[PDB]
């Protein structure tokens, strides 16, 4: 009851995922290879077979064996089923052409069979965790095909997805804008709530609060993975305001197409420094609310809050979550639009972060996720898009795309729907 | 967002040996401001004592 | 599983396939006589991708060694790992190619090419999934300028879609040792431009520049040049053998080093590089070796990049380190050098991290460089050219094997054609 | 309740709260690494963490990393917060111009930011007590670039300023008049009741009452750290006569710019001479009206007192103390303005003084802070302006300010400033 | 933090520094080979000052060393300490200076410079945060004069803000090597009174004396008065390496010592300093050493202080004393001998005080001071310069690089600009 599944795909969805569902099994107390020692607060996440193993539900899809034959030789060879860890042959090589019409088309078919088969197994599924990175040539095209067939097959269910965004100036790859211009279609018609990510504002976070000087991808996956517990936190536990998967979007997004929220944790802290301050839940819900502590390089202050949701898990009560939302609506530096009066969605649970015993973020008994739909997000694609437009002006890389089976057009065509998207994100700001 | 005089200012992790572009000094702190039209690094002390976009980035292509 | 068929022409490429079949051999940990001997289980964990494994556990190198003379084929036979290698990939006729272009690709090397391409068919049908080629000769000369050729547009019109991959040896002006090698070039580029998708143009010049220089060695061998060119080629296919945290295929980098398709030579590099005696002093942290690789000197083409602007560069680092530090070099490079990147791309760097760095390194990271300034190697060949063209100075050996002077006046034509697009962006 | 924020800059700031807080832990019985082996009475200068730690309020700033390194390695490593602990890169090399303008500008954005944070866990905050030095170059700098900052974030709580100020012979710097003569428009424009103190003066103290013949700086600061005790303790402790902070400018003030009192404690003595005196109210309080006991050198006699205040702790009735000023007024030497009959302000505290167990100064029963508004410290500007005329007159270190971003014609305002205070100061006096 | 650059150009600079390195290695407790062997944690606090660390806890001193002729690396690289520098920072030409100042500026060191500030530029971006400059040259003969001024002008330019800070060892009529000093010693100046921001002048003759009046030393050679200058080199930068009651950065200094742009040629000075004989009797307090600060016969150069008035005096005291006694006694010396200190100027001494004495001393201090009366060592060689230049003996050399005799008339007209400056305040 209340199942969630989730889809990994692209190297960096699948480490997120390999992240993440460490952190889940350290959270139910499974031990790394599927058996549990001694209430359905699991129910969600793994589905019980009859020997007292819990496998997850989550499927992994790569079209290059690398990261899975990881994931199948790592401690958590045991966790996963056999067949839901989906291999290729042929590595996307940072195309979308690729991983959408020519290599990721053979193995659709084999992934929608898998998922086909962990939706029967639910008696209340509620919607899909996607995870993917939008630079990717198979984090863009596979999610893109993949999409296009879950939103015809299982449409009312809802469909949340988790994207590594390309950042101002850190980058990995030289057509991330073209990727991720692709990817847009997508994350604007076949979906309901995705939640961009950035690495250089984790990277400043982990330098300034976590005191590590040069962290590694693992420290990114430990936050993502932290976050998206958070978000699923209100269903696999109790609490006194549960927020639902669709109570979730139906106060997050709205317009049809305004559905690109921030995301952000706190208190994100070492163990060394949390000795000295209190943590109460006041200043944690003040920490969420400046600039240093957003996982998008994107300023707060230059544009308009919209929807912020505060899931706030631990020890806490609510008459502290009424007075710290009062006392942040009388700043004059966090600006809300005129048309949402209510503003705050608020969720409490009584479940208090699980720290990973390797890991570097200290215990508290509190923390809050605050992710909100505000429309500085904007300027984040205002960035991305004038690196495109610099790029297609000479035809720079397109003859590895057209070469594949992709229409020329379809650079255009997407050119022009980010161009509606960000003008709606600015018209909605008046 | 911010044109304070003519062009977005990007935070950026700085290092080693650097000069703001209008102090003309060195930044010591771990923090500077970025225009990815201009390409220039100030001390974040400085923003509004720099011409115009325009005036600079005419003035780098010399 | 990404499998890649290795074919050495040449004396040139026959000699450093033989030094790259050394080194690769000595990092999966492989026997001279063939068989495993190695330490971890990430050297056999993707050992198909350069050998095929044959009963008794042994394990044989899927090269295919062409030569129109067979010292060289009784120098590799004899040679420290001369034992690996199939009998049957032997292929090799009796009378040499005389520096001679046209004999190798219309006389001599037009009657082994039947019996080469016959043998690379069924290295390609045993493998699992092929990706691509990587073949190894020089510009100069003519058994490797014009074969080599010959063989890269059969295999081309044979698979069309796989990758195909090429490292050359050639001519500089200073360290010349054949007359003839000017025609023989702008003859090899003429095809390498069209067919290859990548190529890697190696200098000898540049890399003696670097055993004096960088390395301090008093008398560098041939030996040590071939060490030098193995130590790239085997830090380019790394993604593709090890785990990684940004594993980057070749097709991979090749979609974000080709902006045009033509626009596709590129200049390699290698760090660290330190004298014996140095060594104990260098701190080799991420920060030294990004200022190591794009330093003038490190790189291994006479071109001083500085009289261009870079396209694209990927930096392949291997060992443990963290991303942060080498995506904040990589920006601090380029922002800081903005004069010497192309501005219409707005990233420049591609960047790729493997966690097995080279055995007796903690760390190493191979630099990939498309340049504009590779024009002023192109140019100065196109310069000799005019210079002997002009008066048809010894177009009689080449005439004689059937050859035609306006096949070298369209050569030339088409070296101009790629001169002109590559200083059009700059 | 009742809080206050301690801010230590410069080196000789720095130094001072390492003594004040090292005087404050005995005091109130907490252990040098914050914990309370065993009644509100330390809820001024420490809060409280759930863990049972009691962690200082206060914020130490140095642009050279010398003497926090220093703070952040000796006995007291575990008491401060690690993050209030702020150091930067540069030496400010004593100039004003680096201070203010060029250095400090970068961390003041910080230092703020921790000052806020102190603030918003205070529910009563009265004001700030900013220690520093008017001859260095941070000391005079960065206290004018935070005051005018303070003044306008805080502008309704009072702010007490405590100094160490240049002598008439000893000196350890060139250009110590400058940079005193720049602090001046800090002290008058921003500040409340600023306490001038001068190496000079306690030297001799030691000389004479305390019997050692060469002292160092910390004997000089283990004074320093008595006399801020002495003023807080009506604060920390209950009394007969509580002074409340605001009372204790209301009755020290009489003017909006004359706000420079002279501080001196009573009775300074070795451990070897008390045996052999009784040290009565009456005699300690005679005790502080001789030159001799003056903490900045200039005598009493040549300036007309214009208010006192006497702040007695420990064993004493007021009986004692409203005979002890019968006798103070009766003599012809404690002069007095004509236009304020009463004078005195008394406060009465029941805590005695707190020694240091390495201290050289001796256990009393009785104690008595006089703190007096008085004309003659005039005479000490007087000193130190002609040192400035000499050396402004011909432009002597000029080049080292301009060089840093300073005005030139700032030196006139600055001496034009102080030719105003010194004639109020003169003018109120007949 | 506060990073100090260091280099050595000249027989002389680089013989003074090879002893400096060897007695601040001493205070650091480095051993020969470069590995830590001290006692305290505080010697390791600020190792980074004048060191970078390499793997396996070796700490290289971040050093450059520069000379037109290979001997005195030879004899430095084969020295005590020789080993320790980094092999690479040795940057040499092969035909020397020929004590000729023009061949430093101008023909021989103008090739080597742009080597030279290639390390320069190396070590000032591994630095943290630099702070200054620290070379040591001689104003007499070619090498030192000429190329370390150039090199200051270099420097300069390319870092204005960053402290300059010079070692000068500077001629004299009586112990006088060198025919043509006086030239070298008026081109080099009219240079240093520009660029550099802290000077110090040095003296042979000086040194000689403190060594036979006061050490009582019967055969002193040049090492022992490398000895004496490196105890001041480490006197000044004391305050920002160990801890003290009063730190003071070299820009404190400079900003307590230079009232005016062009007056800060300074005059250094040490104490204690006995005969070995002798030191059973004396008592080391504080006044006791200060006794021999201001004498006059324990300053480095020539200039009796007699003859003139001091600006500004610094005196960094190094071990445990009291402050009341230092305050008390730096204000005895300047009221008792008040007519020797300008009035217009209300205080004269700045005092610094660190806690850390030097090893084997119980206390010590060093001495700097700006007085007048340096204008008759800058009189002096200008007396000399007149002599020659009247009827251009020599000239022919300096003329033969591409000099010009409208520079040396401008050199001596800077000359007397800065004796003029000098002389209009005492
Ligand atoms: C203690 C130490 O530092 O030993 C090093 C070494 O001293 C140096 C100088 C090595 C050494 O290399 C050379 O002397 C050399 C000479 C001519 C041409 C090329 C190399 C070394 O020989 C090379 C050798 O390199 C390897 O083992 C790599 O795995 C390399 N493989 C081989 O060199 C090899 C040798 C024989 C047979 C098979 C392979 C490699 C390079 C690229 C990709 C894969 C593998 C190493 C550790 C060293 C020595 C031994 C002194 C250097 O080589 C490499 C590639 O790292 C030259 O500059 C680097 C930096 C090293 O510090
Ligand atoms: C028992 C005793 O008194 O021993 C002394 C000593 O006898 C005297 C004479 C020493 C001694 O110095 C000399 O003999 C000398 C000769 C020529 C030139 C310079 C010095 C001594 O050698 C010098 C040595 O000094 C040091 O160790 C300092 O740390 C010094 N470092 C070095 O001299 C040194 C030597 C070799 C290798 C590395 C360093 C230093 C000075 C300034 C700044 C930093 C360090 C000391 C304590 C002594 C002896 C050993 C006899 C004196 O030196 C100093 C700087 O203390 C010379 O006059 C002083 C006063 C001392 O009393
Ligand atoms: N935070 C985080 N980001 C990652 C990680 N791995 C990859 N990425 C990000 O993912 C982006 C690049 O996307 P890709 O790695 O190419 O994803 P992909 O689907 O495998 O693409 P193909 O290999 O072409 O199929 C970059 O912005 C990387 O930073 C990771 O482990 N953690
Ligand atoms: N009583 C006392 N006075 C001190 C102490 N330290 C420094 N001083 C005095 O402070 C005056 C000099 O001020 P500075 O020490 O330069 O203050 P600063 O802010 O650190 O100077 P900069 O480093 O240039 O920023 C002198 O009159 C010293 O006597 C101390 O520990 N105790
Ligand atoms: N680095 C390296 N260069 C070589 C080697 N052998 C030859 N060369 C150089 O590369 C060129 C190749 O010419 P060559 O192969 O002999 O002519 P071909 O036999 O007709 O192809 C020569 O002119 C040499 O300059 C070698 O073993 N190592
Ligand atoms: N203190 C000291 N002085 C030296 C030393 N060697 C030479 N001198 C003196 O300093 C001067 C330097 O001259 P020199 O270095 O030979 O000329 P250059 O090599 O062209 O710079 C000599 O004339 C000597 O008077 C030394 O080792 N120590
Ligand atoms: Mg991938
Ligand atoms: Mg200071
Ligand atoms: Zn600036
Ligand atoms: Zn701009």
């Amino acid at each position: 009851m209340r199942e969630c599944i989730s889809i990994h795909v692209g190297q960096a969805g699948v480490q997120i995922g390999n992240a993440c569902w460490e952190l889940y099994c350290l959270e139910h107390g499974i031990q790394p290879d599927g058996q549990m020692p001694s209430d359905d607060s699991f129910n969600t996440f793994f589905s019980e077979t009859g020997a007292g193993k819990h496998v997850p539900r989550a499927v992994f899809v790569d079209l290059e064996p690398t990261v899975i034959d990881e994931v199948r030789t790592g401690t958590y060879r045991q966790l996963f089923h056999p067949e839901q860890l989906i291999t290729g042959k042929e590595d996307a090589a940072n195309n979308y052409a690729r991983g959408h019409y020519t290599i990721g088309k053979e193995i659709i078919d084999l992934v929608l069979d898998r998922i086909r088969k962990l939706a029967d197994q639910c008696t209340g599924l509620q919607g899909f965790l996607v995870f993917h990175s939008f630079g990717g040539g198979t984090g863009s095209g596979f999610t893109s095909l993949l999409m296009e067939r879950l939103s015809v097959d299982y449409g009312k269910k809802s469909k949340l997805e988790f994207s590594i965004y390309p950042a101002p100036q850190v980058s990995t790859a030289v057509v991330e804008p073209y990727n991720s211009i692709l990817t847009t279609h997508t994350t604007l018609e076949h979906s309901d709530c995705a939640f961009m990510v950035d690495n250089e504002a984790i990277y400043d976070i982990c330098r300034r609060n976590l005191d590590i000087e040069r962290p590694t991808y693992t420290n990114l996956n430990r936050l993502i993975s932290q976050i998206v517990s958070s978000i699923t936190a209100s269903l696999r536990f109790d609490g006194a305001l549960n927020v639902d998967l669709t109570e979730f979007q139906t106060n997050l997004v709205p317009y049809p197409r305004i559905h690109f929220p921030l995301a952000t944790y706190a208190p994100v802290i070492s163990a060394e420094k949390a000795y000295h301050e209190q943590l109460s839940v006041a200043e944690i819900t003040n920490a969420c609310f400046e600039p240093a502590n957003q996982m998008v390089k994107c300023d707060p202050r230059h544009g308009k809050y919209m929807a912020c949701c505060l899931l706030y898990r631990g020890d806490v009560v609510p008459k502290d979550v009424n007075a710290a939302i009062a006392t942040i609506k009388t700043k004059r530096s966090i600006q809300f639009v005129d048309w949402c009066p209510t503003g705050f969605k608020v969720g409490i649970n009584y479940q208090p972060p699980t720290v990973v015993p390797g890991g570097d973020l200290a215990k508290v008994q509190r923390a809050v996720c605050m992710l909100s739909n505000t429309t500085a997000i904007a300027e984040a694609w205002a960035r991305l898009d004038h690196k495109f437009d610099l790029m297609y002006a000479k035809r720079a890389f397109v003859h590895w795309y057209v070469g594949e089976g992709m229409e020329e057009g379809e650079f255009s065509e997407a050119r022009e729907d980010m161009a509606a998207l960000e003008k709606d994100y600015e018209e909605v700001g008046v | 967002a911010r044109y304070t005089n003519g062009h977005l200012f990007t935070t950026i992790s700085v290092s080693g040996m650097t000069m703001c572009y209008a102090c003309n000094k060195s930044i010591t702190a771990k923090e500077a401001l970025i225009c990815p039209t201009c390409n220039v690094t100030i001390h974040n002390r400085c923003k509004d004592t720099l011409a115009n976009c325009t005036k600079v980035k005419q003035k780098q292509q010399k | 599983m990404r499998e890649i068929v290795h074919i050495q022409a040449g004396q040139c490429g026959n000699q450093i396939g033989a030094k790259f079949w050394e080194v690769i051999s000595d990092e999966h940990g492989i026997d001279p006589t063939g068989s495993y001997h190695g330490d971890s289980d990430l050297q056999l964990e993707r050992i198909n991708v350069y050998y095929n494994e044959a009963t008794g556990n042994k394990y044989v190198p899927r090269a295919i060694l062409v030569d129109l003379e067979p010292g060289t084929m009784d120098s590799v036979r004899s040679g420290p790992f001369g034992q690996i290698f199939r009998p049957d990939n032997f292929v090799f006729g009796q009378s040499g190619a005389g520096n001679n272009w046209a004999k190798g690709h219309y006389t001599e090397g037009a009657e082994l090419v039947d019996s080469v391409l016959d043998v690379v068919r069924k290295e390609s049908e045993s493998c699992d999934c092929l990706q691509g080629f990587q073949l190894t000769h020089s510009l100069g000369g003519g058994t490797g300028s014009g074969m080599g050729t010959l063989l890269i547009s059969k295999i081309r019109e044979e698979y069309p879609d796989r990758i195909m991959n090429t490292f050359s040896v050639m001519p500089s002006p200073k360290v010349s040792d054949t007359v003839v090698e000017p025609y023989n070039a702008t003859l090899s580029v003429h095809q390498l431009v069209e067919n290859t998708d990548e190529t890697y143009s190696i200098d000898n010049e540049a890399l003696y520049d670097i055993c004096f220089r960088t390395l301090k060695l008093t008398t560098p061998t041939y030996g040590d040049l071939n060490h030098l060119v193995s130590a790239t080629m085997s830090g380019v296919t790394t993604c593709l053998r090890f785990p990684g945290q940004l594993n980057a295929d070749l097709r991979k980098l090749a979609v974000n080093m080709v902006p045009f398709p033509r626009l596709h030579f590129f200049m390699p590099g290698f760090a660290p590089l330190t004298s014996r005696g140095s060594q104990q002093y260098r701190a080799l942290t991420v920060p030294e070796l990004t200022q190591q690789m794009f330093d003038s000197k490190n790189m291994m083409a006479a071109c001083d990049p500085r009289h261009g602007r870079y396209l694209t560069v990927a930096a392949i680092f291997r060992g443990r380190m963290s991303m942060k530090e080498v995506d904040e070099q990589m920006l601090n490079v380029q922002n800081k050098n903005s004069s010497y990147f192309v501005e219409w791309i707005p990233n420049n760097v591609k960047t790729a991290v493997c966690d097995i760095p080279p055995r007796g390194l903690k760390m190493s990271a191979t630099f990939i460089g498309n340049s504009t300034a590779i024009q002023e190697l192109f140019k100065r060949i196109s310069e000799q050219f005019t210079a002997m063209f002009r008066r048809k100075a010894f177009l009689h050996w080449y005439t004689g094997e059937g050859m035609d002077e306006m096949e070298f006046t369209e050569a030339e034509s088409n070296m101009n054609d790629l001169v002109s697009e590559y200083q059009q962006y700059q």
